[PDB]
């Protein structure tokens, strides 16, 4: 089992200002890590996979990066609706498993 | 891709063929016919005495040297058929080695080479060779050639040489040649063991031009010998419909011998820049030894001199008085100062 | 054009069965993996198991190994979740997603979710 | 022959190697000595019924990482798995072969 | 028989019978008790964790037929990885890696198999090893090991050892990437150290994966009939999987290299503004103590009288030399 | 005809007959006995160790009627190497190969095999070989390879040659891990002539398994002649075996060739902080130098005067001076 | 459609030809960059430019066997007409060989006028 | 007019031969004194040469 923790639990952060989310692997998982942005009441959408490849249709606002067993979501500029819920997870096994979620506030 | 003709030149009359070498000291005409039974040699100067060979059903190998004498090559392209644009070629020196297949011929364009000692430089011949019916013509810009074993076998009868055809003659030709370049190859590596002795045991500054210049001659080895090896491989693939299928092994022998040549060049051409390599490192330490010297004399002194010109001027206050045998202490101080910065610099493995 | 529906949801009593099934618009089964993630209120997302219909490959999570059956249909395009034995711990919103493999190393590999369901709630 | 078995991924599965997921579009450019058609899609039912056509035809297929549609077309036309695992193999080097 | 290994602490026997039925485990020191094993039908898998000893083996090769030279081979760790095929039994000779985060080191141990009737024969020179999974795959029914013969064993154990192959390159990634973001953040000295030593570790992984591969290519190519066909897709699998490791060492082999040219076209340019520091300051300072210092004589030749302010207007001097200093350095754009 | 070889030493005829049956060894002190052996039904592995008498090798030639230009061949020492098969013979030369520690350097040993009939001749320099594996599975009944042809001795040959030139490029990797602790703990100037006579021994090394990869694969590719078949699939491990001997040569003139660059760079980075030094030294002292110059010229009158005894005050000017260039050099990684 | 295989394969490698080009162009400016202001930039930029002419030297070697392959054992799928034509774009790929040789020749020509340049401007 | 063309192009080119003459003259003065005095010009004139080549390449090529 791989587990992924996310710090912080939950951001406060006001529009256009730098966002930070960071993701830490128990294990060790080359890059098959993704990012997942779920406004409540629906379906989660996918931002970031190989933890530094933008998904198409996705705002240039977002990208990842990786330094060793850390992974971590920046975004650049916030935006009204960037208030959402963020989740990490790891591909590297078939035993998928998913991070805590980082809830981003007004 | 499609289409030959004559290029124009703006300086010369239109139909004008040139020649493009610098040889212009000699000329003459070898006839070596062939058979399997007897063999006639001669030479000559008549262009005209070559000509009947055309017909000759046993095979013949024409010889022209000094091919700055552009009017016998015109005679023997027109009697022979041969392209103007092909004897174009034969007269254009500055080239690479080539071959192109016509209709009645083969035309191939090679590269023969004199290393001279003593003047590091590399001298190119270019000799020219068109395989057309029972008739080889080979056209060279001056005398001295590789194709003397060639020769003794056709006199002597030995080998193989003289029971077949003309096919069997261009592969010697070549092959020769090939030789030769292996021995090329032979006496750069002489000059290249000469050079490396030289850097590593005494480097002066013409270790630069002697280097500098090997490299060069290799770069142009390289440029001469990949057409080479772009032509043998044609010969022995293409196989054109002159060849009879029966002397292609021997091309592709000729082709691994040109492989063997390349790899050679290669291996020559990553030694010379070890050579150049090491030759940097040593002028690095040679410059790190001399400031390194120069360094540690004025880390000693200056600091050492401003601190003694501190005292060694006059001023209302100052202590004048001898506090305890102050000159002595102050010698004893910068003596210590110095024997603290030597054991400084000892400590960074310095001198 | 690519859409997953998803139906099957319901109130069973503890101990119960039920099958959730995905169906697949736009898109082949065969292809593709699906895969099945729920959401208990006020938790995070939970993967539960994963399928490739080409091969008979399965995979499913620790917490509901055993209990918990997929299969899916090529000629119906519809990924089933035989679930069975339920617990309260079992509630939750069950989504429904396919993915694709992307290339790491030669010896890495991972996926990711491009598409996913609207969701089912389960109690 | 056979597909190669990477471990980590179900068996027999085709992965697109590279790295760009943006657009997908097939052109079908149908010629003959006469008359010739133009014809770009996002379907490949549509670019399917070409194997059999007598005139010359280019399939201009953009975007690999549709593995699906790769697939496809080579169940249709025939094409050997290796070919396709080797045609979504990104990391590679020029090469030619030749099949009956 | 002499070892040439450098593990000379433990020894211990691990025995594992298994069928269809039920499975036995025992760990015995006693040499006498695992021979009567080889005439069971059922699978059986002894496992010798050390080799040091060397009267084990000999008794061992001894009952189960094995040729002396063979167990020479057992005893000589030092040994290139290698498949021998014979009439009664099948002999491979494998390696195990294990590699540290904490230190980066890559250290082999070499593993020994023989299959000849349904015993695979484990011979391992220290404590530590890598078949666990296979282990508990046996203890507990989970999978088709139970089902066949000792040769689905060797497959499991190659599979186990390639799957941890694939365990060290996940760590080898880790330390890359590290590396990779600390060369383009803080170079400094022991990083060029570490960038060498991680390319002679991944030349040596690429030197002992290429006899692992040819080992797996000649198990399932030239099937022997030992081994049977009902397994060979197997190792053809894990043939495979040994390909994509050597892809992924040549790889990393590729990238790694690079990172050390980085610090090497990132030097050699340090030298020219402290010169031209050294050099203004020098041009600056010269002259000007030569002066003050040439009237500092004390010659006393020189009228004693003070004149039109003497010192101060040789101070001008010193400042309008240094003015005009600058600006040619400002002409030049030094 | 002429000895080109430089070895002139006791000369050893070690003839080996083996068959499935039984199998005979005899060192022999002449010629004549070693004639029989050339009909037999059974094969023979004749080994004619030095070559510093032309009357032996002659008297062989001519008893096994091989043609004088092999044993021109034969004779001939400095030649790279080279498989020629005739209608009735093949002919082939190796090289081996050894490396000596201390003194860095490595000596070539041109090896000669015959096959013909059921005999496989072999013509060596001096005594000692890479044949001993050979040996032992020769006299134990080992293997496969008494109960095969003289085509299988010559395929075992061949291999013990390479798995010979596999130890020794270990050999050279050590001496490789030696130098790179010698450049990274303690670099010297001797460090660029022990990295020039690496390169060159790895270059001769590159020269001398090249046509060796080209003669094994002019004998895989095909063309048997004499070769009954059976035995060109053994020989395919052999070509690998060179690809990957090629191969590990090339990765080492890479590591080496990094090596000296690693050097070049250590030597400039000296240099940049003997600059460094330099620089900080005159900068700190020279301007200090001039101001105890200006202040301090030698004037019947000094303008300043006994300013509040400011003699420790010019000392303090000094040091403010001072620790304003200290903080500059500071301010940057100086 | 043989004849539109040979049409690919021919716009390809006049696009080779352009990129070797446009990389003759970068070599002209690294050279006025090296000669007139050495500075880390510089040999950073020759040593990118060395990298990817040793990937462009490992792309075009293989070409030319593919294009060998195609013109010479002529498989039933390629038209004895269409083989006069592969033979055009096996020439061209030696050419496009040539010139990255030179190119790598050059380059290391310029590695060395690096050192030699700061050298001067130490001399200075 | 077509014609013209042609001649407009053909005169284009006989001053570029015209423009080579003085650069093949150039080029032996300077390579003479490289080869005779290493003065501080001679490599400013060198240097200028090339660029003038370059240009003369990038202008002569299309
Ligand atoms: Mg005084």
């Amino acid at each position: 089992d791989i587990q992924m923790t996310q710090s912080p639990s939950s951001l406060s952060a006001s529009v256009g200002d730098r966002v930070t989310i960071t993701c830490r692997a128990s294990q060790s998982v080359s890059s098959a890590v993704a990012w997942y942005q779920q406004k409540p009441g629906k379906a989660p959408k996918l931002l970031i996979y190989s933890a530094s490849s933008l998904y198409s249709g996705v705002p240039s606002r977002f990208s990842g990066s990786r330094s060793g067993t850390d992974f971590t979501l920046t975004i650049s500029s916030l935006q009204p609706e960037d208030f959402a819920t963020y989740y990490c997870q790891q591909s590297s096994s078939s035993l998928i498993t998913f991070g805590q979620g980082t809830k981003v506030e007004i | 891709m499609e289409e030959k003709r004559l290029s124009a030149k703006k300086g010369l009359p239109p139909g004008t063929l040139v020649y493009t070498g610098k040889y212009r000291e000699d000329f003459e005409i070898e006839v070596m016919n062939y058979s399997i039974e007897e063999f006639r040699e001669f030479k000559t100067t008549d262009v005209e005495s070559v000509l009947p060979f055309r017909d000759s059903s046993t095979p013949t190998w024409i010889n022209i040297t000094g091919i700055h004498r552009t009017d016998v090559v015109q005679r023997v392209g027109e009697f022979f058929g041969i392209h103007p644009l092909v004897l174009e070629d034969i007269l254009n020196v500055h080239q690479r080695p080539k071959v192109e297949f016509f209709e009645n011929y083969v035309f191939i364009v090679l590269k023969m080479f004199t290393y001279d000692k003593n003047l590091h430089e590399l001298e190119s011949e270019q000799v020219s060779l068109i395989l057309t019916k029972n008739c080889v013509l080979m056209f060279q810009e001056k005398i001295g050639d590789v194709f003397d074993p060639v020769r003794e076998r056709i006199r002597y009868n030995r080998g193989i040489i003289r029971k077949k055809r003309a096919d069997y003659l261009l592969y010697s030709l070549i092959d020769a040649l090939v030789d030769d370049y292996f021995v090329l190859l032979e006496k750069i590596d002489d000059e290249i063991d000469v050079l490396e002795e030289e850097v590593l045991e005494r480097p002066e500054k013409e270790t630069v031009q002697r280097t500098h210049q090997l490299k060069r001659n290799l770069v142009e080895l390289r440029k001469t010998i990949w057409p080479l090896r772009e032509v043998l491989s044609s010969l022995y693939r293409d196989v054109p419909p002159l060849i009879e299928k029966e002397t292609v092994p021997y091309f592709r022998d000729v082709y691994d011998h040109t492989i063997q040549i390349a790899d050679t060049v290669e291996t020559f051409r990553d030694i010379v820049s070890g050579l150049l390599d090491v030759y940097l490192s040593s002028v690095s330490n040679k410059t790190n030894e001399v400031m390194k010297v120069l360094t540690i004399i004025a880390t000693i002194f200056m600091p050492l001199t401003f601190i003694a010109g501190i005292y060694g001027m006059n001023f209302e206050y100052m202590p004048e008085l001898r506090w305890k045998w102050g000159y002595p202490v102050v010698l004893a101080v910068m003596g210590v100062i110095a024997v603290i910065m030597v054991v400084y610099f000892k400590k960074k493995k310095w001198l | 054009e690519v859409q997953l529906v998803e139906s099957g949801g319901g109130l069973v009593q503890p101990g119960g069965s039920l099958r959730l099934s995905c169906a697949a618009s736009g898109f082949n089964v065969s292809y593709y993996s699906i895969h099945w993630v729920r959401q208990a209120p006020g938790k995070g997302l939970e993967w539960v198991a994963s399928i490739s219909s080409s091969s008979g490959s399965t995979s499913y999570a620790d917490s509901v190994k055993g209990r918990f059956t997929i299969s899916a249909d090529t000629s119906k395009n519809t990924a089933y979740l035989q679930m069975n034995s339920l617990r309260a711990e079992d509630t939750a919103v069950y989504y429904c997603a396919r993915s694709y493999w992307y290339y790491i190393w030669s010896y890495s590999y991972g996926n990711a979710m491009d598409y996913w369901g609207q969701g089912t709630l389960v109690t």
